[PDB]
């Protein structure tokens, strides 16, 4: 996709992380586990949600009444009546079927983006102490606790207190 | 082993599937269609006042009062009329209805009809008022006639020319409906009205008509080369019609009081009510959604999604998942 | 300190917000509205032909020359008509229009016109030409007529066959109006005409009408029961009008040379002339834009953007700028 | 937003840059100060223009007359044109709509691509000479001064002049 | 020097440009167009059913058989109508086509059809009918009529009054067609039918008809004054047309089965038959594409992409590539 | 563009790379040459075919008769008529035109994503054991014969057997 996250360098997803859209993994002495990043998942839902509800309530409704009303003498004129619900069923059906398509498109990439930002801001944290290894996971030249863990995942990652053991 | 921290995304048990502008069947997490495919398979109120239903008289049968139609219940106002495709009974003595179908489209949506005597079948002192019945509607294994209006024949061998006027007294607009018989020939012409040679004249302030039978050798319908052609005007309050004729005049006795806010049109339908109430009907039952898109059925009557060919419509909500 | 430089952007003092389809309501440095909602609040010419503006007259009392209308100026072309939606001065006497919605399209837009008179008033030696007038149709307190036809009546208890032919030996079309009386009974009838059964044949190279006069009894109208029915054809180059009648007959006396070109439709609207050009008209007042969308009024007439209901359609053009 | 940088990774505009869309601030020994990056504003100017005039200039307009020409007992024609009408209302209202929602997404992403794209020709420039702050910003291990500054924002930064200062 | 790898992608020799919504005239490896420009420049069969080619004469002179136009051709089905924008053989004889717009409609596409003889031109003993001929119908240098249907007139001074029926006892509908002679004066009238005062009865079980001539002074077309006037019924099958008439009936002898499924419409071109077939014929060619839009013709019959005002519609496939 | 690699920091196309959208050009002690990346470049084709048949296949097309079948009292209907044909003209003409111009947009743009995609995945193999130019190219710390080439090209190059000839 057009990010390069989803299926692209991250290349799968986690049936263990149930609580989120988007989050992390770690691994250490102490254990392991996935935490979900609740602000870009949050986010992520009001933009998807905002993108549906503008496609049903931007739609303008009113009423009509349709019916055959025209006699065996006047089939020119339900002729014009054939043509104009014709045409506009044809501009309905090729408008909703590409939007669809459209959209779907935009959403995917969308998700993508949002992995991949939220890759990039654990990256410039963590700069030079950790490794890293190209699959979405960075491998860190320091031990690094639950504490520590929390501190990259909330951001306020502290480089300068590890870069002695890191080198 | 050195620690780790991983960034990643959620995947779930979902087989649901998408297409994109550049990929078909994409399976997702989450994703929810965006195109209404069902109905309650019910004839339903329009916000929410009822529809006329006919079962299986035609619009201009009812107005006529042909007998073999149900007996005239007082419906006071509806928001549309469902006729079945082809109603039995229509006009029971065969002709035809002067601009029908305009006159259908003004009844479609009524906000107030009411049924009054104008002209007393009793009045008619100088002609014969009981015996304008026909085979051709029966009624209780008995001939007779449309209900709402009077075939005026001869009496004593003599048929004066009538006039007569009734003056709409009411605050509403009348619908006022006459009709005219023509012969097979002038034999049956000076049989029924003695006077070979007849008009009608009907005169409103803006109506200013005047009908002679035509005689033509028909074929047999029903038995029957006669012919009735039935004719109507809007009767303004406080404007009087004048009738004048010396033969052929199919007499009214009943008129309709109505007041018209909007329109809608004839549903074409062989649903019965189904005691809902909805904000978009079409013939095989209602729509209940604030979809944008549908694929039911064209001819719906109300505030609608648009319509479309299509069977799905299916948006992405969740992200690219792994299928089974 | 070490030295360092940024990447950044441009902010401002902007408040103005945009939607996107992901987010409402996103203040931006800066952003433009493609949605037209002013119009100058005049009626103007359009590409710059002047409209004909009827004042308080229908299309059909300015043809026919009703008396209570002002005076005619002549207007050689006009881009569009506009009329009141309900002109106080239409038919004086009360009738009908034969064809009015077809003649007023037809009239709607007119490259030349011009009046000119093809039976003079005086030519009627054996009728009575200056007597045909009526309350109904005032001018300066005294019962009159419209002016550019003729209700001839008996002259000497005598009404004389008319044949009358006006040939078209201009180089244009040429518009001409009759019409027929429908008077009130039999008495009225001879007490007018003198010929108890009439008629008025007209032929053209395409036209073969012939009219006779329906007896009603019709409500009064102005205090007439009486009635006029006008008709109207197109007299093409070096084509006759042939007249025939023994009673009943509104003569032409003015008839209107025309070429048309396009066509345009008829306005509705109470506003007068503005002294304005424009490439889009409305009822409400003309539209001077390129924008592709606008809000203002559906019955335009001109090249107009697309109407749409829509508040506001505002593009971004700048960045996302931190609100107040 | 999509591409991370604009109130992301650079997490607000700049009032104190008033001559262009995108650029730099630099801060060393001889003082402060802003510098638009001309070249990439002008683009984008050209960008969002040439999109605005296309909205605009696709449109087809032709002369129509549109009155209500229909006679009492011409309701079901009369009908008939209401429908067109309310139909072409609902299809310009929607995709007027919806095309204001896509094109604003798009330009707010174009935008931040463009800061994006600035900031990463810049990093690669500087490499390894300078520490890169996770907020837009670098830091240099070397003294640039206000003409080692203007190489930079000129696309001439020379990095063997300085590795040795930064080592 | 140190051993390098680089990422890059392709270039070419194409000068191909699209345009992006935000930059014009950008140069690409391979682009594609979606609109379709070409037709064949001929008249096509459309799936594939032959149209009927009417070359100079009118659907009107086609069905009655105007004598001056080709002799009639069994086509017993076709998909839709050409006529030339002004065909030379119409109406020999001048007068009008009752409800012609709606007639042609209907035989726009026609699933069967064959003409057959309904009354013999020899079964007219009381009346002549081979004297039923005219100047402005001629057929080889020689005063002639319409082919399919018989200008009745007097015999030994004598016009009895006419009473035929035809029955349907085909399996089809039957277009039937009869027409009304309207003579210049009562000399005339008489002098072809005896009886100064007729007219023209037609019935069926739906059809209630009375015509009588109008006398008008009319202009000469083609040397006559006099007018034809023709009228048309569907007779459906074992229902029977019934005519009486006592002077100026023009009576068929010929009528058609009929068999309608589909409808299309006339198409006016100038072009002949290119023995070709398509899904979509326009009036200067036929298209075969499957592009979604097209810029040929708007009066298009069949299924075609959707039509534009645009001359390119060019999408990118490849890459950005370097200009010339 | 977008993503910021075509005529970018990859300032221009390859003319010598003719079996490919995307790919790799290598040169060492043995020669030099272009290799296309097969399967980036086929998934580009079948994304970018993909679009086009759902812009043609989408079209709902179905039978109509397009004539002039009113008289000259009949001119109201015939309007009614040139309004309605008009309308579908003008609508089927701006959403063809933006469409052409806004998927154009976004072709363009994903090649661009396909070669920024490409490029940071022999990025992210390499790391500390090539010298990133900025220009799309990477300069090796260590020889790099053929059979180095392709594993890097193959998505399997073995970091720790060259870390230390590069340092
Ligand atoms: C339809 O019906 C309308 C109402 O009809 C009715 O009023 C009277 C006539 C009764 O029949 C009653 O039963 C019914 O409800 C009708 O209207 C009336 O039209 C009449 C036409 O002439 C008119 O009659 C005249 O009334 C004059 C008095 O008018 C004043 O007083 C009225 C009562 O208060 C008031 O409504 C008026 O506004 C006004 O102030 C009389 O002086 C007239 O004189 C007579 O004229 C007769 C012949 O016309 C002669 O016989 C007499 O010698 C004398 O000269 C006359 O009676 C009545 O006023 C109208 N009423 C209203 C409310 O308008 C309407 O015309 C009918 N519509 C038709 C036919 O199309
Ligand atoms: C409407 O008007 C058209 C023009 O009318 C006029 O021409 C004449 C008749 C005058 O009335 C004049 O004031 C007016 O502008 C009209 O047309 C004319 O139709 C006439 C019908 O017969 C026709 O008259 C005939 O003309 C013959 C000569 O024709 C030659 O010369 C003409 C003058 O140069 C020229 O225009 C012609 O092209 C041609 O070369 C005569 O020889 C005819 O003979 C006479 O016929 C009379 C009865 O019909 C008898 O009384 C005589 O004994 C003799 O037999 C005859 O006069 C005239 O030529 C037509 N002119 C043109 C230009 O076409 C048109 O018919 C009118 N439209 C209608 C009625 O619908
Ligand atoms: C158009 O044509 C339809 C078919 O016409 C034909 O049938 C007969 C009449 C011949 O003319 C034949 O050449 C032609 O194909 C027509 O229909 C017929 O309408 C007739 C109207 O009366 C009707 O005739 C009656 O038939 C009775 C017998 O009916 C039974 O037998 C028939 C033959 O098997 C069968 O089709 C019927 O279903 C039924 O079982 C007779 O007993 C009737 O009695 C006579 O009536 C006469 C006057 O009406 C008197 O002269 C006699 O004294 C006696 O009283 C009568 O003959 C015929 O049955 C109908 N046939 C069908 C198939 O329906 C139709 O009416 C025509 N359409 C019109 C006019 O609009
Ligand atoms: C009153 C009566 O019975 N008169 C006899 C005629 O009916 C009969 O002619 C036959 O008429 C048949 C149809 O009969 C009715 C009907 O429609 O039912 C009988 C009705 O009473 C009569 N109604 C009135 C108001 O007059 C009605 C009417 O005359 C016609 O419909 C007018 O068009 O006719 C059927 O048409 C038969 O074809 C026909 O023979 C004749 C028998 O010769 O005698 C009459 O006394
Ligand atoms: C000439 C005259 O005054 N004749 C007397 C009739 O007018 C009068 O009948 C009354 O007529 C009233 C309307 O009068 C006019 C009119 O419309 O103004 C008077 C016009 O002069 C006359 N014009 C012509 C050309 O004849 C006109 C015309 O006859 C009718 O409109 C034709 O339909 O009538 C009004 O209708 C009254 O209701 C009516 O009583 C009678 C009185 O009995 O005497 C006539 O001599
Ligand atoms: C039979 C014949 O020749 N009768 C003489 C009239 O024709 C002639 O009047 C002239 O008629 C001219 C047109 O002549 C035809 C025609 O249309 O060709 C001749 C046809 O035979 C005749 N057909 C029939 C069936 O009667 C036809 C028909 O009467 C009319 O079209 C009916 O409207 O007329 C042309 O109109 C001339 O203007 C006219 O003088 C007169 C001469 O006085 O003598 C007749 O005996
Ligand atoms: C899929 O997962 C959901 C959430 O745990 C569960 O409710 C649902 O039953 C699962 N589907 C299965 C087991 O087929
Ligand atoms: C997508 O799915 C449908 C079955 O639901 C299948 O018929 C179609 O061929 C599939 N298309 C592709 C490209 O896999
Ligand atoms: C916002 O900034 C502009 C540009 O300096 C200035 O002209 C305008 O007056 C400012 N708005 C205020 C001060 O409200
Ligand atoms: C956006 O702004 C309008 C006021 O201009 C407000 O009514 C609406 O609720 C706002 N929507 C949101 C989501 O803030
Ligand atoms: C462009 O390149 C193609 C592929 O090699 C070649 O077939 C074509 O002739 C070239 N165009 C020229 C030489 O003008
Ligand atoms: C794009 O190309 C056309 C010629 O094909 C030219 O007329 C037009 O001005 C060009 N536009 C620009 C912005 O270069």
């Amino acid at each position: 996709g057009l990010f390069g996250a989803i299926a692209g360098f991250i290349e799968g997803g986690w049936q263990g992380m149930v609580d989120g859209w988007y989050g992390y993994h770690h691994s250490n002495e102490q254990g392991s586990g996935y935490a979900a990043d609740k602000e870009s998942t949050q986010k992520a839902i009001d933009g998807v949600t905002n993108k549906v509800n503008s496609i049903i309530d931007k739609m303008n409704t009113q009423f009509e009444a349709v019916g055959r009303e025209f006699n065996n003498l006047e089939r020119r004129i339900e002729n014009l009546n054939k043509k104009m619900e014709d045409g506009f069923l044809d501009v309905w059906t090729y408008n909703a079927e590409l939007l669809v398509l459209m959209e779907n498109e935009r959403t995917l990439d969308f998700h993508d983006s949002n992995v991949k930002n939220l890759y990039d801001k654990v990256r410039l944290q963590l700069r030079d102490n950790a490794k890293e290894l190209g699959n979405g996971c960075f491998e860190f030249y320091h031990k690094c606790d639950n504490e520590c863990m929390e501190s990259v995942r909330n951001g306020t990652y502290d480089y300068p207190q590890y870069s002695e053991e890191a080198r | 082993d050195p620690d780790q921290i991983c960034i990643g995304y959620h995947a779930n048990n979902s087989t649901e599937q998408v297409d994109t502008i550049m990929e078909k069947n994409v399976t997702v997490t989450h994703a929810q269609d965006i195109l209404e495919k069902k109905h309650n398979g019910k004839l339903c109120d329009l916000d929410g006042v009822k529809p006329l239903i006919l079962r299986d008289c035609s619009v201009a049968g009812w107005l006529l009062g042909n007998p073999m139609c149900d007996e005239f219940i007082n419906v006071p106002e509806w928001s549309y009329i469902v006729e079945k495709a082809n109603p039995v009974n229509d006009l029971c003595y065969p002709g035809d209805f002067n601009d029908y179908e305009e006159l259908k489209h003004l009844l479609s949506r009524i906000n107030h009809f009411e049924k009054i005597q104008i002209i007393p079948k009793s009045s008619w002192s100088s002609h014969e008022a009981s015996l304008g019945v026909s085979s051709a509607c029966p009624y209780q294994g008995k001939s007779s006639f449309f209900r709402n209006v009077v075939w005026l024949i001869k009496k004593d061998s003599t048929y004066p020319t009538i006039k007569r006027s009734y003056n709409n007294t009411n605050q509403e607009d009348l619908l006022v409906l006459w009709g005219i018989h023509h012969p097979n020939d002038a034999a049956e012409q000076t049989k029924l009205y003695q006077n070979p040679t007849t008009y009608i004249s009907v005169g409103t302030s803006t109506l200013n008509q005047r009908l002679v039978p035509r005689i033509a050798t028909r074929s047999k319908v029903k038995g029957l080369s006669g012919r009735m052609e039935f004719f109507w005007t809007i009767l303004k309050p406080n404007d009087a019609i004048n009738f004048e004729s010396n033969g052929n005049f199919i007499a009214p006795e009943y008129a309709y009081k109505i007041v018209k806010k909007g329109d809608s049109t004839i549903m074409k339908s062989e649903l019965e009510y189904g005691n809902c109430n909805t904000k978009c009907q079409t013939p095989m039952g209602a729509i209940n959604s604030s979809m944008p898109f549908h694929n039911i059925h064209p001819l719906t009557i109300g505030e609608c999604p648009k319509y479309v060919k299509s069977n799905r419509l299916v948006l992405a909500i969740g992200l690219r998942n792994s299928p089974q």
